[PDB]
DNA sequence: ACACTGCGAGCTCGAATTC
DNA sequence: GAATTCGAGCTCGCAACAATGAGCACAT
C-alpha cells in the first residue's frame, strides 16, 4: 500500500484508510514542513496512533536532515506498551514490503520498578522503595570499595553494564520493556541504564510525560538529546493539570513533623555543614510558625520570602541552593537509603520553588479545614496557577510539538492557557458506516420536573426519584453493561442509600446487577472483574462510579462493556476552594478568560472523555445519555466535541424521561442487524 | 512607544487593554476616557452584539468581579473613547446617533398604551359576545 | 412544544391523533402517518390536497377527506380532486360509514347541539 | 461600578378567496 | 383592485443570567 500525502510516500499498514485519516496525515505535515506546532484533535486511540506513526517514521527518511528523532510522550505504561506493538507492526510491514534491515530502532521508557533484573529489589511494591534499594548498591561510594572488587555488596548488572555497554550499540529490533529486560537478562546488563545510555542515539523514542514536562526530571533525560525532534503528546486533555502538579508542592503538619525526625538523625552523624543544619532548623521552625496560626486563609507568594527575612533573617540567596546543597550533603554524609528523607527533600524543593519562581504562583495557609468548623487540621499549599511555565522549555527547545486528543473541546483554549502559537489547530470527525452513537440529553423528568444537579437541588426527592426512574427504565432496554458515571462519592451514596429506602433500587436488581466502585483498589477490582464477567454472561450489570474516579481515566469500555454511559449530572470540580479560587483570579487578569467559561471547559472534558470511552472500534455501537438540564445549554453542548456533537439533533436536546427511553429502545435495535 | 507624550516604556494602564496609544503617565480618568460597561454601552450608544466583537477591528474587553453579586459571574468594560470612535462609525455622526433615539424611546411609550388597548380589545370581545348571541 | 407533540407521535405507541393547522402544507417532518382525515382546508387548493396525500404516501395506508354535503364545500372537494385524477387515483363516495351510530359518539341529542350553533353563530 | 439565552411584538410576504 | 385569514421567516427589543468534592508515575 503505497499512499501519496501532498509530497511524500507514506508506507501504510494496511489497505483501506478513511477518508478522515488521510487529511489527518495531511495536516500533520502541514506542521512538520512549517516547523511550528499544532493542535490536532482526532476521535479514535488506535487508527490515530498507527497513521500519526505512518507519516512521521517516512518522513524522516526523505527528509533526514529536518527531522531526526520522534519523541512520543503517552499518559501511562500500558499505552507506552501499545504505540511500541503498533511500531513493529509498521516495521515488520517495511521488513516484508522492501525485503531489507534498518537502522531503526525504537525504545520505550519507564521507571526502574519496570526495567529490573535484581532480585532482591525486583519484589518491593512502592516505587519510591526500589529508587532507594538501587541507590543502596548504585551510588558512587558503594562502588568506591568496589574498585578492589571485594565480597562488599553492589549490582551485578550494573557492574556488568558500563564495562561492555558503551562500546556496542543496540543495532536494531524495536524493544518493548520486556524485550528490554530479555535482552538485559540473556546479556547480563541492566535494562535501565541501557534504555537510558541508547535514548540519545535512536529514531522513535516513547516515554510517558513526566520525563519531559517535569522540570526536576527533564534536565537528566532529555538533555542533549535532539535540538531537531518531533513532540507527540498523546492523549493530551490535561496537560493543564500536569503543569501544574509538577511544580505545586504541598506541606502539612504530618510532613513538618517528620522533617524534625530527619534534623534529628543529621545531628547525630555529622559528630560521627554545621551552618546548613542551623539553616534548615531555622526555615523549619518558620513553616511550623505559619502553620501555628487559627485565622482566615491568606495568600502571598512574593510576601511570605519578605517575612521569611524578618523572624529568621534568611535570604533568597541562600535559599535558591538549598535543594543543591541538600543532595550534595546526603552524597558526602554516605547514607544508606534516601528514601526516609523524602519530608526534608519535600522541605527543600519548597525552599527552591519560592525563591525562583514567583511570577504567577501562590500560598494558601488553611488553618480552617474543610466542611468542619473547628478541628486543628493546617495545611499550605504552594499552588501554580500557570500551566505554561512548564512547557517554556519544551515549546522552545525541540523544533515541533503536536498536542493530540480525542476531546480537545474548545481548541482555542489550549493555545490561551499555554502560552504557544499553533500553526494549524484543527478537528477532524471520525466517518462511519451506520450511526454508531446516539447522544441525548435527557432533560426534565417524566412529571415535568426539571433532574438539574446543582447544588440547592440535590436533596429534594423529586430529582433524586427523577434519577431512580431513569437508571431503571434505561435498565430494561439496553443490554449487557450500563456505566453511570455520578458528579462525587458522597453523592453517589445519598442517591444510591436514597434509591433503597423508596422502591426504586429493588427494581433496578431484578434486570441488572450492580457494582458500585469504591474508593479502595481492592474492593474496585473485585467489583470490576464481575462487572465484565456479568456482560459476558446473561444478566447484564451496572457499574455506578464517580467521573473524577480511577475507572474513569483508566478502563476502556469495549463493545458490549457499556452500551449506554449515563452521566448523572455536570461532573463540576469543586467551584469554592481556596485554591480553584485563585487560579481563577489568575485567569481572569492573565489571558481574559472568564471565570464560567473555564469550569464549563473543565467539566466538558471529563464529560466528553468518560463517554467516548465507550466506542473503541469499527463496529462499536453505543448509547450515550446526559442526564442533567444544564447540558442543554448553548456554553455547554458547543464545548463537547465535534465528533459526538454532530449527532445530537435538536429533536434528543431536552428529551424526558420516558421519551428517551424509545430514542435508546429504537437506537438498540437498529445497530443490532448486520451490515 | 506612547503617542501622545513620546516616551519609550515596557507596558502600562492602557495598549494592554484596548489598544489605546498611550503611556500610563497621562491617564487623565476624567480628562481623557474611563471605563464603561458592556451592558451600559449596548443601552447608551445603541451598539448591537455585533459592533463590538465583528465591526473591523474588534475592540475588546476587561474582565471584572460582578460588585453585587461576588459569586456568580463577570462584568465586562470597554473603553469610553472606544466607544464613542466606534458609535461614531457604525450611525453616522454624532447627531444621527440621537435622532434614532427619539424614535426608540416613544416605541417604549408606544407599547406601554397599546397594551392597554389591546386588553380592552380582548376582555369586552367576552362580555360582547354574550349579549351578541340571540 | 410543535418539536415535542410532533416527537410524541412517533416513538410512543399512546399518543396516536394530532390536529394540524395549516402547517403540514410543505415538506415538512411529519413522521409517516398511516391515515390522514383532512377536515374543511382552503378553498380549491388542488396543491394543497397533493401536499396532504405526500404525508400518506411516506389497502396499506389511505387518507379521507369530510364533506358536508349540500354546501358549498361539495363544489370544493372536486376541485381539489382534479389534480389527483389525472394520475390515477379514485375517490370513493362513504355516504354512510360502517355503523356510526352504534357506538358513544357526541352530539347525540338536539340539547347538546343547540349548544354548539350559539357557540358558533356568537363570533360574527 | 450588571447582567446569557428564549420569546413574542412588528414587518412584509404568499395562497386562495371575498367584497 | 383592495382587502381577509393564516401561515411564513427576519429583526430585534426584553427580561435577567449562575459554579459544590477526595489520593501512586517519574529523577540522585
Ligand atoms: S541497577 Fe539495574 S538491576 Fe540494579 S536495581 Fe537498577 S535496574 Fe535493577
Ligand atoms: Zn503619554
Amino acid at each position: 500500500m503505497k499512499l501519496n500525502v501532498d509530497g511524500l510516500l507514506v508506507y501504510f499498514p494496511y489497505d483501506y484508510i478513511y477518508p478522515e485519516q488521510f487529511s489527518y496525515m495531511r495536516e500533520l505535515k502541514r506542521t512538520l514542513d512549517a516547523k511550528g506546532h499544532g493542535v490536532l484533535e482526532m476521535p479514535s486511540g488506535t487508527g490515530k496512533t498507527v497513521s500519526l506513526l505512518a507519516l512521521i517514521m517516512a518522513y524522516q527518511r526523505a527528509y533526514p536532515l529536518e527531522v531526526t528523532k520522534l519523541i512520543y510522550c503517552s499518559r501511562t505504561v500500558p499505552e507506552i506498551e501499545k504505540v511500541i506493538e503498533e511500531l513493529r507492526k509498521l516495521l515488520n510491514f517495511y521488513e516484508k514490503q522492501e525485503g531489507e534491515k534498518l537502522p531503526f530502532l525504537g525504545l520505550a521508557l519507564s521507571s526502574r520498578k519496570n526495567l529490573c533484573i535484581h532480585p532482591e529489589v525486583t519484589p518491593l511494591r512502592f516505587g519510591k522503595d526500589v529508587d532507594g534499594k538501587c541507590h543502596s548498591l548504585t551510588a558512587s561510594y558503594v562502588r568506591a570499595q568496589y574498585q578492589h572488587d571485594t565480597s562488599l555488596p553492589h549490582c551485578r548488572f550494573y557492574e556488568e553494564f558500563d564495562a561492555h555497554g558503551r562500546e556496542v550499540p543496540l543495532p536494531a529490533g524495536i524493544y518493548n520493556l520486556d524485550d528490554l529486560k530479555a535482552l538485559g537478562r540473556r546479556q547480563g546488563w541492566c535494562p535501565y541504564f541501557l534504555a537510558r545510555y541508547s535514548i540519545l542515539h535512536a529514531n522513535v523514542v516513547v516515554y510517558s510525560y513526566h520525563y519531559l514536562l517535569d522540570p526536576k526530571i527533564a534536565d537528566l533525560v532529555s538533555k542533549e538529546l535532539a535540538r531537531k525532534a518531533v513532540v507527540v503528546f498523546d492523549e493530551a486533555h490535561n496537560i493543564d493539570n500536569v503543569c501544574i502538579d509538577s511544580m505545586s508542592v504541598n506541606l502539612t503538619r504530618r510532613t513538618l513533623d517528620r522533617c524534625q525526625g530527619n534534623l534529628e538523625t543529621l545531628q547525630k552523624t555529622v559528630l560521627r555543614a554545621e551552618h546548613f543544619l542551623g539553616f534548615l532548623r531555622r526555615l523549619l521552625e518558620y513553616v511550623k510558625w505559619r502553620l501555628r496560626v487559627q485565622h482566615v486563609v491568606q495568600e502571598s507568594p512574593p510576601a511570605f520570602l519578605s517575612g521569611l527575612a524578618q523572624r529568621v533573617c534568611i535570604q533568597r540567596k541562600p535559599l535558591r541552593f538549598c535543594a543543591e546543597r541538600l543532595r550534595s550533603l546526603l552524597h558526602t554524609l554516605e547514607i544508606t537509603d534516601l528514601a526516609d528523607f523524602s519530608p526534608l527533600t519535600l522541605l527543600a524543593n519548597f525552599a527552591t520553588l519560592v525563591s525562583t519562581y514567583a511570577k504567577g504562583f501562590t500560598i494558601i495557609i488553611e488553618p480552617f479545614d474543610d466542611r468542619t468548623p473547628t478541628i486543628a487540621n493546617p495545611i499550605l499549599h504552594f499552588s501554580c496557577m500557570d500551566a505554561s511555565l512548564a512547557i517554556k522549555p519544551v515549546f522552545e527547545r525541540f523544533q515541533s510539538v503536536i498536542i493530540t486528543s480525542g476531546t480537545l473541546s474548545p481548541l482555542d483554549i489550549y493555545p490561551k492557557i499555554l502560552d504557544f502559537h499553533p500553526v494549524t489547530m484543527a478537528t477532524f470527525t471520525m466517518t462511519l458506516a451506520r450511526v454508531c452513537l446516539c447522544p441525548m440529553i435527557i432533560g426534565r423528568g417524566n412529571d415535568q420536573v426539571a433532574i438539574s444537579s446543582k447544588f440547592e437541588t440535590r436533596e429534594d426527592i423529586a430529582v433524586i426519584r427523577n434519577y431512580g426512574n431513569l437508571l431503571l427504565e434505561m435498565s430494561a432496554v439496553v443490554p449487557d453493561g450500563i456505566v453511570a458515571f455520578f458528579t462525587s462519592y458522597q453523592y453517589m451514596e445519598s442517591t444510591v442509600a436514597s434509591w433503597y429506602e423508596q422502591g426504586i433500587l429493588e427494581n433496578i436488581q431484578r434486570n441488572k446487577l450492580l457494582f458500585i466502585e469504591t474508593q479502595d483498589g481492592a474492593e474496585t477490582s473485585v467489583a470490576l472483574e464481575k462487572y465484565q464477567e456479568a456482560c459476558e454472561n446473561g444478566r447484564g450489570a451496572i457499574l455506578l462510579s464517580v467521573a473524577r474516579g480511577k475507572v474513569s481515566e483508566g478502563i476502556d469500555f469495549v463493545h458490549h462493556y457499556g452500551r449506554a454511559v449515563i452521566m448523572f449530572g455536570v461532573p463540576y470540580v469543586y467551584t469554592q476552594s481556596r485554591i480553584l479560587k485563585a487560579r481563577l483570579e489568575y485567569l481572569r487578569d492573565q489571558f481574559q478568560i472568564r471565570e464560567n467559561d473555564f469550569l464549563t471547559f473543565d467539566a466538558m472534558r471529563h464529560a466528553a472523555q468518560c463517554v467516548g470511552r465507550a466506542i473503541r472500534g469499527k463496529t462499536d455501537y453505543g448509547l450515550m445519555v446526559f442526564a442533567d438540564k444544564r447540558f442543554a445549554r448553548g456554553d455547554k453542548r458547543g464545548k463537547l466535541p465535534r465528533w459526538i456533537q454532530e449527532h445530537l439533533t435538536d429533536a434528543n436536546l431536552n428529551l424526558t424521561v420516558d421519551e428517551g427511553v424509545q430514542v435508546a429502545k429504537y437506537f438498540l435495535r437498529q445497530m443490532a442487524q448486520p451490515f | 512607544i506612547c503617542e501622545e507624550c513620546g516616551k519609550e516604556f515596557m507596558d502600562s494602564y492602557l495598549m494592554n487593554h484596548f489598544d489605546l496609544p498611550t503611556c500610563d503617565n497621562c491617564r487623565d480618568a476624567d480628562d481623557k476616557h474611563k471605563l464603561i460597561t458592556k451592558t451600559e454601552a449596548k443601552q447608551e450608544y445603541l451598539l448591537k452584539d455585533c459592533d463590538l466583537e465583528k465591526r473591523e477591528p474588534p475592540l475588546k474587553f476587561i474582565v471584572k468581579k460582578n460588585p453585587h453579586h461576588s459569586q456568580w459571574g463577570d462584568m465586562k468594560l470597554y473603553l469610553k473613547l472606544q466607544i464613542v470612535k466606534r458609535s461614531l462609525e457604525v450611525w453616522g455622526s454624532q447627531e444621527a446617533l440621537e435622532e434614532a433615539k427619539e424614535v426608540r424611546q416613544e416605541n417604549r411609550e408606544k407599547m406601554k398604551q397599546k397594551k392597554f388597548d389591546k386588553k380592552v380589545k380582548e376582555l369586552r370581545r367576552a362580555v360582547r359576545s354574550s349579549v351578541w348571541k340571540r | 412544544e410543535r418539536m415535542q407533540i410532533l416527537q410524541n407521535f412517533k416513538h410512543n405507541p399512546k399518543i396516536n391523533t394530532i390536529f394540524i393547522s395549516k402547517v403540514g402544507d410543505t415538506s415538512f417532518d411529519l413522521p409517516e402517518a398511516n391515515v390522514l382525515i383532512q377536515i374543511s382546508s382552503h378553498g380549491g387548493s388542488r396543491r394543497q390536497e397533493a401536499q396532504r396525500l405526500g404525508r400518506v404516501l411516506r389497502y396499506n395506508a389511505f387518507f379521507y377527506s369530510l364533506v358536508s354535503q349540500d354546501t358549498q364545500e361539495m363544489a370544493y372537494s372536486t376541485k381539489r380532486q382534479r389534480f389527483l385524477v389525472d394520475q390515477g387515483y379514485s375517490f370513493k363516495v362513504i355516504t354512510k360509514l360502517a355503523g356510526m351510530e352504534e357506538e358513544d359518539l357526541a352530539f347525540s341529542t338536539k340539547e347538546e347541539q343547540q349548544q354548539l350553533l350559539q357557540k358558533v353563530l356568537a363570533a360574527t
